């Protein structure tokens, strides 16, 4: 009852050292389909939840293109997903133009927290609701990080994000000594039995609701969708 | 253990306890008070339908407001708030005429859909009242896109917007396969309008227009309506 | 109106009443809460009306094991037959055009049970004080004509100080419904006090303790100031929920 | 200081500013980190959180590298953190780039805390929430250790704590001829006060990190060897 | 009321009330008259600031020139007025700059009204609570009498009043005005009564009350202020005429 | 352009602006240029609409110019322009909707 | 009290209250007075640093603006220092249009003009001072008061500050207009004991004096001289 | 709640702000316009006729180019801003194009600026509503309506102000195409609709009629006694 | 930004039923929260200040602990208050002093920083938007022509010059010892102003002083340059005063 007054503007401290539009924000992430990372000793993966909808009123992308190296999945707001995704092509193409080379993911990273750190502190603006999980490969080997609205970032060997991740981070917690030393089918069917958990017991991944995104040693960023993701599902067991 | 008062919705930069946009999903909201619109997109081209919802006999039906020419090949509806579009419709008009202009040849359905995204995400300092359906044909094929109030656009193969949407798209997904027929299109929108339409059909109580990668953008006209009404 | 707990309605032959005001920072509302936990008063009924916004929980003043799984209403009265007091409790707030019908009822019941006096718990806002209030104590107190002139020798031995009348009218801002009880009671020959502090929304359990000692001067229902009110169990999270993780 | 605790830029009537009074107290919600420098150079340590089995080892550092000579220890909010330590860098840099020599620790010191002060001050803005040390070594200057806090208030040091459990880490360390030892003998004691401090209660397990810069890295700022972490762990846990 | 913090928020049945409040604010002011005679203009107004220490500079005190031809008396602040003439006499200045011919005077009416009614619509100002009386003469329409008011609006009349009293003073010149068979003398009587049963005083004296009188002559307008000897004459005359008028019945 | 002298007596108070802040940042750090333009931008915030002449007293006095006269000051009086607009369209090309 | 708050809010009968609350911080300052005789003008306050530790050199409440114009404030000094500065830049820059000593009316329009502009808009405070200002010009004397909401008058004599309504009482039955700049100086200095609060010495008081040879601030002997006197 | 700023949504999408400002244009003087064969009438009630009043500065029909005209409803300072930006726009635009300008295109840049208005907080929209009415290039007749939020409709016939669903009401059962035959049957059906809710005889009528090829006349309070003699004999007949 | 606050005494920009400004009043309650007391005295050829020193931790480094500063290599200050305001404000008369001497080609005098300052301070008064430092600065110099000066300005924008003047807590204690002895005498040697600030500040504080809890800075006719005093200067000074 005694937080009505301090609850309303980001730019307001609380008498116990608290923001509570910050955590508000990180609220957001949660409206999201679940969406679940991992990476292998040579690749690193991608997989997506597609929302229980009708496809014929909406199309809706999870998993986006940024460069020949990277790729991005999203889980909250869209029009704060759009304007990071255009960031980051446009800093990649500007690196690229100046310095022909790929661009650090882990500088990418750094600029985008940088980027998302102002509106928590200006007024006027409010924090970006908008959580990324990125999937890049540079010459440090394959790397997976993770983004938060509170304008912080991870480096994860495996996470999930989304409603009702709590499932798939058990999971990939569960089977996570054994992820290096795999080879690209194995680590797709890990990642599908890990996204399977944040479902009810009678439904099963069907090519209808499943997107994958891959990048490896020289094979660059894409995206499987529709009848591509087959091959991938054809080999799961039952639950 | 007490009641108290607390307001979440009276700011647009405003967060809830759960993570919600109170404004922007009342602006949402608003779009329900307009008129009933429809597209449908096939292999050969997309048709867009509208209702007039004419309020007094004295006003002319001639008036045409609610379809509207971006282009040769693009084609446009609305609902809500018709006086919210303007701005968007000239952006894209001027990035089409500037793109042709420049490249010497036409950009696609995509290129504009983003350009006229880019101006909607600004929140004038509140969101816009109106929804559009964008529709089509390019090198790749004919494309229906949707916008709402949030700014962001979306792809897809048959969308109804108005305030009777919810019938309309229940009988969209009851009705229509992959490999159909222009013709058939146009007379099952026709049906769907008609049972969704409060009053009667007539040749002004509506207007159509439809895309196909033969000719330019095309408005039906009462001729043309008339047959397809005694077609019925 | 009263719906007793039991069967038969208690025989309240004059003894007080004791009521807050939904003001400004539910000040008299928290000093009720003092009040009621430190003096161990005992349910006795229920005032049923349709001006309040309902609302249900558990018991707010649980010691056992045992009396912790009591249901709770928006409005319950409280009753000590030894000292001859009755305590009123709200916890909730008014309906549009729902003030002054609750206030002539509350009144009714008031004259028809047949009650010595009334002492009404109330604030008022801070901003709204020129500068000589500024510099002064923030303790006010109103007396209605009807009241008898012991009290009011008491209050004059006491060096208080009345709240100030504007052009002649009493304005007490964000004050409730002090302002249309002190006008009916005055109106219909009740004697009543009004006892009130300027405050600012926030941590109010400063004023509130404020408020009860403010009151005990003059009733003197405690050993005198030269803790000794027991805060209630429901007094444990006023800030929310915890912190969350990853952000610190 | 209810009613005038909703801007920085208001007083209260006994001339206090809540606004930064809250900045400050929100440095209490994070772990502890120490500092204390001795008579070869400074040696850092935090206790750090475990907060999940999916992080890498090199995640989420509270102990950063400003530049060749200068380390930097962190407490609050991190986000802040990071934007100092940037802003930090870019000093450094500029005064390199301008004289021609390794800007001083006073000098820098002062500059940050100016910074940091300046966001105090008007309404459009909201004070720092975070806390953080500097500590280096030259041989003309000796070793040098200092902390800013919210307010923008910055002190030289012999030994120095910030964070959750500042208290009795300071009483802890009191207890210390520091001005006569070396690092690989301060080295144990911190990890001894980080031991002692830390509660397993409301915690559930925590880390430790360590790093000094002195005259055994010849000027230099860098993490500490596994080996003697490893020894300094032991210690502490046989000292309980 | 939670309608009436500022200019830009409309109540629920379609009302401004700051500006209402603005233009409630003019009637604290002195009175001022303007009669329109088939001869000349007038204008007369009433003295406010009267004191045994007070000095006595400048030509008037509420009557200004703002061209050869147009003159101007305010009824209001001060502190706004000043600012108000001084926009007048640059307009007029730019209008014979840019046509080399004198403005009319509707014209000028209207380019100040403009800026009078813009700062009733952008938010973070305050209206100005001024109201003012304007007469002249142009070659399109001749003698001319016009009012304007604190929210930008503006008529042309034939006898008017603004301040103090306004109601009483228009109604008696709205029962005791004839249109069309005015001259200069009658009007100067007019006005006397007029301000006499106006002004709260028993008795009227010629050091609380300004007169000045537009007219042409020879191709060019005089404008000029009247002498106290003839407000001292016009008033005896008013006096013995009423007690002529008394007598006879 | 025209004359030598047009571009840069157009652009003065900028480049002397740049000039300045450029030696405070480079003596004392960047918090000192951060205040001087969060202070310069506070106190230009307030003054009349722009079809009507101001006095930019708090202004002058921040910038250090309330003690000195320049050719700005005597020649061309701003105040007695001989060319103005209209109220709304200078307001709304002030705001940027133009 | 909904609208006393705000200064661009108009109250339901039409009137400003902050303006009002500006006129009632300076009706709490320091008595100043100032009277015009038949070739000069006299003014007078009371200083506010009545102390043995106050440097005499150091800071002045009577300043000049040109050779022939003088002025002195009762209110806020902090205010009333950038005025004075804006005054000198004015009139120099007058001095260098036309070429000749500006007149104390167009001085005192232009520095109302000044003030008005600060009651118009949010986000500011009106300033809390008013003004006396003498000159001298084409063989004639003036004298000027103006208020904080930007207007003018002009008197023979007045007061103002602490306990000005008696000032103007004793003003009103002690002045003659036929009066030398002696007497004025006398009936001043009166006016000023009438409520000092306090005795009167050379060194709490200042006196400025305005006749053909230009504006001059007496010196302590002076005053000393004239308090003897009287 | 959700009306003390423009920009604010109710929780069912409205905007009541903009809602209040049509309240300011219910409350002001009767305007009427019918769209005829080849003419075009407006007309406006006149509302407490003061004796010491000039009626040249009080007129409510105005001429924006030499085959637009209009007529307005609502405050009277908000109309003048908006006939003068119509006017210049309507020169601006003939230099841009020899062609004279559209009533469709002025109605269009009208709307636009009426709409510009109730986009941010810093200004309040414009109270008033406009009749635009003319004649094209090829010399088809059109008639227009403006609303304060910025939407715009053709009509055949309209009416606002106080009276307009009682004048809605009479236009819509006595609007044929017999009526609208000759300018005679278009002007006393324009006068049969005032005075429906004008009282006090035919004085306080004030009438505007437009032909092809021609500028806006506007008739003598002779021609208006010698019409409504007309229609009360034949009434009476 | 956020808007003005609703209240006769929570705004800078809104004055009270008697025309007050609450909100600088209670900037001149921010110089007592640090708790110190300064004194300054002016003698015959020679200026000196002197203020308290308190380090209460003993892991602090006592070398970074002061309250006197150089401005100008002729200028000295005294701050009270506010530490991280007291920095800004001597970072600010740095900053006006450079600029002064590059426009005008001469050193600044005291009283034109001191009013400098104090024009800058009156600023943040009148504008919705800043809000005035809680501290107050005092300056000493030698003027070439004059003598020494010394001069003191005000959260307000207030400033004025003095013969001895004080600041803190004990002010007016001060204030009232040292108007006395200026009224017994005020033509002293060196030796007898530095004795003089000390006795003051003793008998004010009720205190016997130890040479590492004060802080002295002097100028003199002789040596203009601005100097600060050591301990072993301070601890002779102490010992031929008892």
């Amino acid at each position: 009852m005694f937080r009505n007054q301090y609850d309303n503007d980001v730019t307001v401290w609380s008498p116990q050292g608290r923001i509570h539009q910050i955590e508000y924000a990180m609220e957001a992430v949660k409206q999201g389909s679940a969406t679940v990372g991992l990476k292998s000793k040579t690749h690193a993966v991608l997989v997506a939840l597609k929302r229980a909808q009708s496809e014929l009123a909406a199309h809706q992308k999870k998993i986006l293109h940024v460069d020949n190296h990277i790729g991005i999945s999203i889980a909250g707001l869209t029009a704060d997903a759009r304007l990071l995704c255009n960031f980051m092509r446009q800093e990649c193409l500007d690196s690229r133009f100046v310095f022909d080379r790929p661009l650090p993911v882990s500088r990418l990273v750094s600029l985008i927290g940088s980027k998302t750190q102002i509106p928590t502190q200006r007024y006027g603006r409010r924090p970006y609701g908008v959580g990324l999980l990125i999937a890049g490969y540079d010459d440090m080997g394959p790397h997976i990080f993770q983004t938060c609205p509170s304008a912080n970032y991870f480096d994860c060997r495996a996470m999930s994000i989304g409603a009702r991740s709590q499932s798939a981070r058990t999971y990939l917690e569960r089977h996570m000594s054994e992820f290096m030393e795999c080879n690209l089918n194995e680590l797709v069917k890990h990642g599908l039995r890990a996204l399977r958990e944040t479902l009810p017991a009678e439904q099963d991944l069907t090519t209808k609701n499943v997107s994958i995104g891959i990048v490896g040693k020289d094979l660059e960023f894409t995206i499987y969708d529709d009848d591509d993701v087959s091959p991938f599902l054809e080999g799961l067991e039952e639950r | 253990m007490f009641l108290t008062r607390s307001e979440y919705d009276r700011g647009v930069n405003t967060f809830s306890p759960e993570g919600r946009l109170f404004q922007v999903e009342y602006a949402i909201e608003a779009i329900k008070l307009g008129s009933t619109a429809i597209g449908i997109q096939t292999s050969e081209g997309v048709c867009l339908a509208v209702e007039k919802r004419i309020t007094s006999p004295l006003m002319e039906p001639s008036s045409i407001e609610k379809i509207v020419e971006i282009d040769a090949h693009i084609g446009c509806a609305m609902s809500g708030l018709i006086a919210d579009a303007k701005t968007l419709i000239d952006k894209a008009r001027v990035e089409t005429q500037n793109h042709w202009f420049t490249y010497n040849e036409t950009m696609t359905v995509e290129s504009v859909t983003q350009a006229v995204s880019n101006l909607a995400l600004q929140f004038m300092s509140r969101p816009f009242g109106v929804a559009l359906l964008f529709g089509g044909v390019d090198e790749k094929g004919p494309q229906l896109f949707h916008m709402d109030p949030s700014g962001t656009f979306v792809q897809c193969d048959a969308r109804a917007i108005g305030s009777a949407s919810e019938g309309a798209q229940s009988s969209l997904q009851e009705v229509y396969h992959k490999s159909m027929t222009l013709k058939e299109a146009i007379k099952s929108s026709l049906i769907i309008l008609k049972q969704v339409m409060e009053e009667k059909l007539n040749a002004t109580n509506i207007e159509l227009a439809t895309v196909q990668p033969g000719q330019n953008f095309h408005m039906f006209t009462k001729e043309e309506l008339e047959e397809v009404i005694k077609d019925i | 109106m009263f719906v007793p707990c039991g069967e038969s309605a208690p025989d309240l032959a004059g003894f007080t009443l004791l009521m807050p005001a939904v003001s400004v920072g539910n000040v008299g509302q928290l000093a009720m809460d003092l009040i009621i936990s430190t003096l161990n008063m005992s349910k006795i009924g229920y005032f049923y009306t349709d001006c309040l916004v309902p609302m249900v929980g558990n018991n707010p003043y649980a010691t056992t094991e045992g009396n912790s799984t009591e249901l709770s209403i928006n409005a319950e009265v409280y009753s000590l037959p030894s000292r001859k007091l009755v305590a009123l409790q709200l916890r909730s707030i008014f309906i549009k055009y729902k003030s002054k019908p609750f206030c002539e009822k509350l009144l009714s019941w008031v004259k028809s049970s047949g009650c010595a006096r009334v002492i009404v718990l109330s604030s008022s806002h801070s901003y709204q004080r020129n500068d000589l209030q500024l510099r002064s104590t923030p303790f006010r107190y109103l007396l209605t004509p009807s009241m008898q002139k012991s009290v009011q020798n008491k209050i004059k031995s006491l060096n208080w100080e009345e709240m100030e009348k504007s052009r002649f009218c009493i304005r007490i801002p964000g004050g409730g419904i002090t302002k249309t009880l002190y006008d009916e009671s005055c109106s219909k020959e009740i004697q009543m006090a009004v006892l009130l502090k300027f405050v600012s929304e926030g941590d109010n359990i400063p004023d509130a303790l404020g408020l009860v000692e403010y009151l005990n001067e003059w009733l003197q229902i405690l050993k005198p100031l030269s803790s000794r009110w027991k805060i209630p169990s429901s007094w444990r999270l006023l800030f929310g929920s915890g912190l969350p993780p990853a952000l610190f | 200081g209810t009613g005038y605790d909703l801007s920085a830029s208001t007083f209260s009537p006994d001339g206090r500013v809540f606004q930064v009074e809250y900045a400050m107290k929100a440095v209490e919600n994070s772990s502890t980190a120490i500092g204390i420098r001795c008579k070869d150079g400074v040696v850092f340590g935090v206790e750090k959180l475990v907060l999940s089995k999916l992080y890498e080892e090199g995640s989420n550092k509270r102990l950063f590298n400003v530049d060749r000579h200068v380390g930097m220890a962190v407490a609050g909010l991190l986000a802040d953190a990071r934007s100092l330590a940037d802003i930090a860098r870019e000093e450094a840099s500029n005064f390199r780039s301008n004289f021609g020599y390794n800007i001083p620790l006073k000098h820098l010191a002062d500059r940050v805390a100016m910074y940091v002060h300046a966001y105090t001050l008007y309404s459009a803005v909201r004070p720092f929430g975070c806390s953080f040390m500097l500590g280096s070594y030259s041989v003309n200057d000796g070793a040098q250790l200092y902390m800013i806090d919210p307010s923008g208030v910055s002190y030289g040091y012999w030994g120095c704590a910030i964070g959750k459990a500042r208290q009795a880490a300071k009483t802890e360390i009191e207890k210390l001829q520091m001005k006569e030892m070396t690092c690989r003998d301060i080295v144990k004691e911190v990890a001894k006060i980080i031991y002692i401090v830390h509660d397993e209660v409301k915690d559930k397990a925590f880390e430790l990190e360590l790093s000094w810069v002195g005259e055994l890295t010849n000027g230099r700022h860098e993490i500490v060897p596994k080996d003697i972490r490893e020894e300094a762990e032991k210690y502490a846990k046989e000292s309980l | 009321r939670r309608y009436d913090s500022r200019t830009t928020i409309f109540s629920p049945e379609g009302r401004l009330y700051q500006v209402e409040y603005a233009m409630e604010a003019i009637g604290h002011a002195g009175t001022c008259l303007g009669i329109l005679a088939n001869d000349g203009v007038l204008l007369a107004a009433e003295r406010r600031n009267i004191h045994k220490l007070l000095d006595e500079v400048f030509f008037s005190e509420k009557i200004y020139k703002l061209n050869e031809d147009m003159a101007c008396s305010v009824a209001g602040i001060t502190s706004d007025a000043n600012v108000l003439t001084n926009e007048l006499r640059l307009i007029a200045q730019r209008y014979l700059l840019q046509y080399q011919e004198p403005i009319p005077c509707e014209q000028l009416v209207t380019a100040l009204c403009d800026i009078k009614q813009a700062y009733t619509q952008f938010g973070g100002k305050r209206p100005f609570g001024v109201s003012l009386l304007y007469i002249g003469w142009d070659k399109h329409y001749g003698f001319q009498l016009y009012q304007s008011d604190p929210s930008g609006n503006y008529g042309g009349w034939k006898a008017t009043c603004i301040g103090n009293n306004s109601a009483a003073a228009v109604s008696m010149l709205k029962q005791d005005y004839k249109e069309g068979e005015m001259t200069l003398k009658s009007a100067l009587a007019l006005a006397i009564k007029v301000l006499n049963k106006t002004m709260d005083v028993s008795k009227l004296s010629a050091e609380k009350v300004e007169i000045a009188t537009l007219t042409r002559e020879n191709g060019k307008t005089v404008i000029r202020v009247l002498k106290q000897k003839e407000v001292e004459q016009l008033i005896k005359k008013h006096e013995e005429e009423e007690a002529k008028a008394e007598r006879e019945k | 352009p025209s004359h030598p002298l047009e571009l840069s007596e157009k652009n003065f108070q900028l480049n002397q602006d740049k000039m300045n802040f450029s030696t405070l940042r480079n003596i004392q750090g960047l918090f000192a240029p951060l205040k001087l333009q969060m202070e310069f931008k506070a106190v230009q915030q307030v003054q009349r609409l722009p079809f009507l002449s101001s006095s930019n007293l708090s202004l002058d006095v921040l910038r250090g110019n309330d003690e000195t006269i320049g050719f700005e000051d005597i020649l061309n009086d701003p105040s007695q322009s001989e060319v103005m607009g209209e109220p709304h369209l200078m307001v709304e090309y002030k705001l940027g909707l133009l | 009290r909904g609208y006393s708050f705000s200064l661009t809010t108009f109250s339901p009968s039409g009137k400003l209250v902050q303006i009002e609350y500006a006129l009632a911080a300076v009706a709490g300052g320091a008595p100043s007075v100032g009277i015009k005789a038949a070739n000069g003008v006299v003014l007078a306050t009371e200083k506010k640093q009545k102390s043995i530790l106050y440097d005499e050199r150091s800071v002045h409440k009577v300043e000049p603006i040109t050779k022939h114009i003088g002025l002195v404030y009762s209110g806020m000094g902090p205010d009333y220092r950038v005025l004075v500065h804006r005054a000198r830049k004015l009139a120099q820059q007058y001095y260098l249009v036309y070429q000749e000593p500006i007149p104390t009316a167009q001085l005192v329009q232009r520095v109302a003009s000044v003030m008005q502009e600060y009651t118009q808009s949010g986000g500011v405070r009106p300033f809390g001072v008013s003004l006396l200002i003498c000159g001298w010009n084409e063989g004639r004397p003036y004298l000027f008061q103006s208020d904080p909401s930007g207007a003018y008058f002009a008197w023979k004599a007045t007061a103002m500050g602490k306990n000005y309504v008696n000032g103007k009482t004793f003003l009103e039955k002690r002045y003659n207009e036929d009066l030398e700049l002696e007497d004025a100086i006398h009936t001043a200095i009166l006016t000023l004991k009438e409520s000092f609060e306090g005795q009167m010495t050379e060194d709490n008081i200042e006196v400025g004096i305005c006749n053909e040879a230009g504006f001059r601030r007496l010196t302590p002997t002076e005053v000393k001289d004239y308090l003897a006197a009287i | 709640s959700y009306d003390r700023a423009i920009t604010v949504f109710s929780p069912d999408g409205h905007l009541f702000q903009v809602e209040y400002a049509q309240e300011a244009v219910k409350k002001g003087s009767t305007a009427v316009g019918v769209r005829g064969r080849d003419i075009v009438v407006l007309g406006v009630e006149k509302k407490s006729v003061a004796k010491l009043q000039d009626e040249r500065t009080v007129r409510k029909i105005c001429a924006l180019d030499d085959n637009v005209c209009m007529a307005f409803a609502g405050l009277t300072a908000d109309a003048r801003i908006v006939i003068n930006r119509a006017r210049v726009e309507c020169q601006s635009h003939r230099l841009t194009v020899e062609d004279p300008v559209t009533v469709e295109y002025i109605t269009r840049y009208i709307a636009s600026l009426k709409q510009r208005y109730t986009q941010s907080n810093g200004r309040r929209p414009f109270g008033i509503s406009a009749l635009i009415v003319g004649f094209d290039f090829d010399g088809t007749p059109r008639l227009y309506q403006t609303d304060p939020s910025g939407t715009y409709h053709a009509w055949k016939a309209n009416a606002i102000g106080r009276g307009a669903k009682s004048v809605r009401e009479f236009l819509e059962k006595n609007y044929t195409d017999e009526a609208i035959e000759t300018d005679d049957l278009t002007i006393k059906l324009v006068i049969k609709a005032l005075l429906e809710v004008v009282q006090s005889g035919g004085k306080n009528i004030e009438l505007a009629v437009m032909r092809r090829d021609q500028s806006l006349k506007i008739l003598n309070p002779e021609e208006i006694e010698k019409y409504v003699a007309e229609i009360e004999k034949e009434k009476e007949e | 930004s956020r808007g003005s606050s609703a209240g006769f005494d929570r705004h800078i920009t809104i004055f009270s039923p008697e025309g007050r400004l609450y909100q600088v009043e209670y900037a001149f309650k921010a110089i007592n929260q640090g708790g110190l007391t300064s004194v300054a005295v002016r003698g015959k050829d020679c200026a000196v200040i002197v203020t308290q020193k308190k380090v209460p931790d003993k892991l602090l480094d006592s070398s970074t602990v002061t309250h006197l500063f150089k401005i100008t290599e002729n200028i000295g200050c005294v701050m009270t208050g506010m530490t991280a305001d007291s920095r800004s404000q001597v970072q600010r008369a740095r900053y006006e002093a450079a600029n002064w001497k590059y426009k005008y080609g001469y050193e600044i005098p005291v009283d034109m920083l001191c009013k400098r300052i104090a024009d800058i301070s009156q600023v943040y008064t009148q504008n919705a938007e800043m809000r005035p430092l809680g501290c107050c600065m005092i300056l000493i110099g030698i003027d070439e022509e004059q003598g020494p000066q010394v001069y003191k300005c005000d959260p307000a924008g207030y400033y004025c010059g003095f013969k001895a003047t004080a600041a803190g807590v004990k002010q007016t204690e001060s204030t009232s010892f040292l108007e006395k002895k200026v009224k017994k005498k005020f033509d002293w040697t060196f030796e007898q102003t530095v004795e003089t600030a000390i006795t003051c500040l003793s008998t004010v504080l009720s205190i016997d002083f130890k040479p590492s809890e004060i802080e002295v800075g002097v100028v003199t006719v002789e040596n203009p340059k601005f100097r600060i005093l050591t301990e072993a200067e301070i601890d002779a000074h102490l010992v031929a005063l008892a």
